[PDB]
């Protein structure tokens, strides 16, 4: 449930 | 005669105040419904203090007390509406040089 | 039996050992503990000189001063203050825990323009951190000068000085260690200055050749009162504190009384600075000033990680410090900071709400946030729905809000429409939305990923619920005549919905009707308790999310059909002619992928299409 | 003239104010200061009794009691350590800054290994945060027993005391205030104990009625080559309260100016809160001297290694005041680095075990895939523990290294196809034509794979070549290479013509050299988004809406020289330049091509659209 | 006759230790190649304090500087060979009961 974007580029 | 620095914090039945002379004698200790007065004769130096506040609101007295411990005589007022916030202490809003709050035991009961 | 009395004493020689190798950890506010005594001084002699205004006959210019002078590797803090007396120089520096200020403070008017900062009694010897021998010079008004030098050995020796007059007030004269001898430069002692105590509300001065370099040219406006100051002095103030080349694009001001007092500012940024959602390591933007000294920037306490763009201050008279002055006690208190704070960004938010000319600029920059808020944050997701703009089918190319909808709701629908996709053209053609757009009622387009997130965690609005139009039951406001016309259909069309479950077995739970299609076959629905459509591309793209739940609550799916199209009529008759004809068993299957690739689905090895799509080209080819 | 020499003093009261009210902010340290205080006693008391044994005949177990008393408001704490006589009391708990622990530490003969947890000389008092008037009754060896007591208001009486005997040891008694009895449950005091002051080397008994509360002696100070597993299994089901005995275990120590021990446990099966919490940290606990100071604070773990539990001791650091966090936060980049080459050891000698490195790997193989993005330090050593499936591996996950070394004796790179499953990229049209030639393909299917090729690039001189992306170079023959230069030579009127027809989807249209049955495919750009990528780039919900305009996949289709289809489509390109047949089959293979490739296809409808027109000719409607 | 406390830390080319003796009279500093020496007589309680610390490696003592306070007695030594970090004072790795490392200046210098 959690949003885990991870920094990309 | 000057007065003696005190801190003050409050619960949801109890308003309570903390004077700080130590060592105190003779300590005369008097409630009333609108107003507090504070006479002890303490400290080395055996000078005389002298505390006479304006209580905010009113409260019962009767079930009042307080402990004078060596250290600190801590006071203990019976709030007379239970859940009413008290925001200060004194009915005027100009600031009182020698009281402060008590964020030690400070709680927002009002949760 | 006898009872002896004794009475509580220090050991003087551990006792500064403490003060200076534990309590300070940072040796750098050796200078804001000396500023902020020059501070103090400054705020003695102009307070006194309220009543006699002759006190200032032996100096005019209040002010405060810093001289390094390598060639002595001293740092000289040139003062014209108060002063004190011999007596005072005893019981002041010699003093441990013993402060002159809380005494000056307590014997003086109830109410008066006056607040001062300090009031433990160790400042000073935090002098000795990154120092040798101590000289400090002084000159009352009812005394000559006095030399004081001392070394934190156990001894301070006032004598009698001789030299150059100062008039009025201190003149402390450190010495350097040779490691430490990197605060004499321009750089540091700017920085630090800067740092630590820029809003000192005296004039601050470095004597570095003589070039009068004034390093506190920016004033305090938190404390004047809102209405006096213009809506561009807050453009300067805030161009001054974060070096902006733009002015700000909302400012709020407010205060807050009770038995815990603050006031603050909030700018919003006109332009959201990027790479906003990395930094993880330092946000420092609601910095905490105490008295106008800096205390604190970085705690999460303060404001929700939503809310990660609003900058600003926040200033407070009598908070509970740590013994360091640096860190803040009773780490309790800041929950009444946050929820002042966040009810206060709301009001705002809504006070910037009604001016439609800039909220598209606000708006742009900061729907993200909006958007995370409220999935996060459970308390003001009613509040934090309002401000949410979305493109529906009957604007256009203008965004409306969901307030607007309601107001244009048909008076028959008892909830509200949306649809997520990926673009605004995919979204506004596709087969879903064919009949609820042919009946007359609007639809809401969710083109952004965070929709879905957003959308969990609402449930309604204005006590309608919002349902989609990719679920398992669609309830039109439908007319009693297509009652009837449903049961025809559906009582002639059972035969052809067993054939085509018993081809899609394992695939699809329960083949049936259709209420929500016009012109395109059949379409792909999926069921209510599980993921949409969209929100399984979402999930299985996120990198960050367990394997073993994937399987759990994927979705079911449920094929549909449009009894119009000519394609599934003549599909009925073919079927009922001959219910296991290969051409059928084909043309079904194709149907459901071609049907499937309209949804927001993926297949798995779609090179079994592929082949089916070329092998009916090579048909069409002849070859 | 004259120079007056004074020295400098000390006000009373206002160290006391200080001491009491802004040095500590929890106001449950007391328990853990007294106890500290009883263990240092007990040390005492048992080292004394080593060169004259004599003096344990007053009483001969060591031991720490609680008897907590509702009835009326006290909390005892027996001990039966050294004791304190007169002068001890008189000089020790009357003077503020003097610590009678660092004077006899001071005098220790040469290097007795005994170690005390006082030093600062401040600490006793505070007792007061929670207690109004403390009573030290005592009993020493040499003088009798004294009572002692004090409300810390500049005063205190050391009476003469007839009452009960002790034998040998003190007894503080406090008087907790009216407000501050909630720590007199057994719960409380339970969990308090448990959280601050568990490992130390003597019982405390809580008569509630002899519950010891620290059953779990600590085993970070043996010698690992004693230790059996059992007894780290019995240790970690005991300190992460978990029901599954370990998997690995590391016990390493450091010397020299900053030494520590540790130990480090990895969990068999991962915890379901990982990557979620984001809140505490709290793994890896840092002690010193046996006693709780403070829970991992960020930078003592990256967020790559989470996962890891262990516990950290140490016998000299530079502890605040308040004895809840270190000084310097220097100290904490030297024990990251250390752990950090710790763990990445460990995971090699658990590499060795290949049926138990499946167990791990299992379950801890995005942390390895993230360090790999992060740790721009160690990715020569997080690059050897990475595992994946090849083409000829079947069920059988294998690694970078074994597939180096089944490397052909022409291969110039290592090639992979990415996808969204093992089921598509097996079959997929990319790798048809390099498995022809008996080339091994490696496959990539989680999304954090993306993430990790990006940053590899490569590997044992080996530089990381996809298959998606245009120009691939396969080992050709010289037949093979003038092969496809006359079929370039025979295809160019095609090429153009199609390429004049779309215009704006694609850029370019060559021919194929990696296509053996399907027609034609898709390949994007050298410098750009790859064809997976882009997918996930657009289901973050937290991104710059922008940067896609600007860093994108610029498309470049293909062509199979040899597929019926296309060799019969050039007849009917050069022998009339705009049939209608023509240009519908171009577009609709353009899709049909832009579909498998794994694309987002854009407006979907009018390509169903196609299908379902065409679909009517076959039935002729 | 016994020793006194001390704190110690070092950097690329030099080793420092600071005597923590206040009030220092008549003191006795002393370097060699792998011995030292300190002896004073401070303080009130006025004993006559002595250490003997064996140094770790060579250095030089031509070019070591004391710089006597009225705080402590801080000494600066010149390191033998440039760059070899020193894990440990004395020779011996037997803890020394009042020898402690001063955190207030250590630093990574061999980052
Ligand atoms: N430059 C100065 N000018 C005037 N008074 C000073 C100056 N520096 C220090 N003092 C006085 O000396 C005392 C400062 O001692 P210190 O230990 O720093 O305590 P505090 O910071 O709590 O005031 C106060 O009484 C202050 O008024
Ligand atoms: N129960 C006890 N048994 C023996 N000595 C005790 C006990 N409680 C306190 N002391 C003594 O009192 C002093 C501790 O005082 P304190 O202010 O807490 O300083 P520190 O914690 O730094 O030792 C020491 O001299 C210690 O030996
Ligand atoms: F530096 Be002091 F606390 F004013
Ligand atoms: F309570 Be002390 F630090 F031993």
């Amino acid at each position: 449930p959690s949003i885990l974007e991870i920094r990309t580029k | 005669m000057q007065p003696a620095s005190a801190k003050w914090y409050d619960r949801r039945d109890y308003v309570f105040i903390e004077f700080c002379v130590e060592d105190s004698k003779d300590v005369n200790v008097n409630f009333e419904k609108s107003k507090l007065t504070f006479s002890c004769l303490g400290g080395s130096d055996n000078f005389k203090h002298l505390n006479e506040i304006d209580l905010f609101h009113c409260i019962d007295p009767n079930d009042s007390k307080h402990k004078r411990t060596d250290r600190s005589i801590l006071c203990c007022l019976r709030k007379g509406e239970s859940g009413q916030s008290w925001p200060r202490l004194t009915k005027e809003r100009a600031k009182l040089n020698w009281l402060s709050v008590d964020f030690n035991n400070w709680k927002d009961w009002e949760d | 039996e006898e009872v002896e009395t004794f009475a509580f004493q220090a050991e003087i020689a551990q006792l500064m050992s403490l003060i200076i190798n534990t309590f300070y950890s940072n040796k750098e506010i050796f200078l804001r503990e000396l500023i902020s005594n020059a501070s103090d001084a400054l705020d003695k002699i102009r307070y006194e000189s309220l009543t006699d205004p002759s006190k200032l006959d032996s100096g005019k210019e209040l002010k405060i001063d810093i001289i390094p002078n390598p060639q002595e590797r001293t740092l000289t803090l040139v003062d014209t203050g108060i002063g004190m007396t011999k007596a005072d120089l005893i019981n002041n520096l010699g003093t441990i825990a013993k402060s002159g200020t809380k005494a000056f403070m307590e014997a003086l008017q109830a109410g008066a323009d006056i607040s001062m900062i300090g009031q433990f009694g160790v400042g000073f010897y935090s002098a000795y951190l990154v120092a040798e021998k101590v000289v400090v010079i002084t000159k009352h008004n009812d005394d000559e000068q006095y030399a004081w030098e001392s070394s934190a050995g156990g001894s301070f020796t006032v004598r009698a000085d001789h030299g150059e007059p100062i008039g009025r007030g201190t003149k402390v004269i450190l010495h350097l260690k040779e490691d430490q001898t990197e605060y004499l430069e321009e750089r540091r002692v700017k920085e630090v200055v800067k740092k630590h105590s820029q809003f000192i509300g005296y004039p601050i001065t470095l004597y570095l050749e003589i070039d009068q370099e004034e390093l506190n040219k920016t004033k305090p406006i938190w404390t004047r009162n809102p209405d006096d100051i213009t809506q561009e002095e807050y453009g300067e103030f805030y161009k001054s504190l974060t070096n902006d080349w733009e002015d700000h694009l909302a400012v709020k001001h407010f205060s807050v009384e009770g038995q815990l007092e603050f006031r603050a500012l909030l700018f919003i940024p006109r332009r959201a600075p990027f790479d906003l959602f990395e930094n993880k390591k330092k946000k420092n933007n609601i910095k905490l000033y105490v008295r106008r000294v800096f205390i604190m920037d970085s705690c999460d306490e303060l404001i929700p990680e939503y809310l990660n763009f609003i900058r600003g201050v926040v200033d407070s008279e009598d908070l509970p410090l740590n013994i360091s002055r640096e860190m803040l006690q009773q780490s309790k208190i800041l929950k009444v900071i946050r929820k002042n704070i966040v009810k206060k960004c709301l009001e705002l938010f809504s006070e910037l709400a009604e001016d439609k000319e800039n909220y598209k600029k606000f708006y742009e920059a900061f729907s993200k946030n909006l958007k995370l808020g409220i999935h996060e944050d459970s308390t003001n997701r009613r509040r934090l729905s309002e401000l949410l703009r979305y493109h529906t089918s009957q604007s256009g190319d203008e965004m409306t809000s969901l307030s607007e909808y309601v107001s244009r709701m048909k008076e028959t629908q008892k909830s509200i429409y949306y649809i997520t996709g990926e673009s605004k053209e995919q979204v506004a053609n596709s087969a879903f939305v064919e009949r609820v757009r042919k009946r007359g009622f609007e639809v809401v387009y969710m083109t952004e990923p965070i929709d879905e997130y957003c959308v969990q965690q609402l449930k309604e609005f204005d006590g309608k619920s919002l349902v989609s139009v990719t679920k398992e039951g669609l309830e039109l406001p439908e007319d009693e005549e297509e009652k009837k016309k449903m049961e025809e259909s559906k009582a002639k069309f059972e035969n052809l919905c067993k054939l085509m479950k018993e081809i899609l077995d394992k695939k699809v739970e329960k083949v049936t009707i259709s209420n929500r299609l016009v012109s395109s076959p059949c379409c792909i629905v999926t069921s209510t308790y599980g993921w949409t459509a969209n929100m399984e591309r979402i999930m299985k793209a996120q990198a960050l999310r367990d394997n073993s739940t994937m399987g759990y609550m994927m979705a079911k799916k449920h094929l549909e059909i449009n009894p119009d199209h000519p394609i599934v009529e003549t599909l009925r008759q073919k079927a009922e002619a001959d219910k296991n004809d290969k051409a059928v068993k084909d043309l079904v299957v194709l149907l459901f992928e071609t049907a499937l690739l309209s949804s927001g689905f993926s297949l798995e090895d779609p090179q079994t299409h592929s082949n089916r799509i070329y092998r009916m080209i090579k048909l069409g080819l002849g070859i």
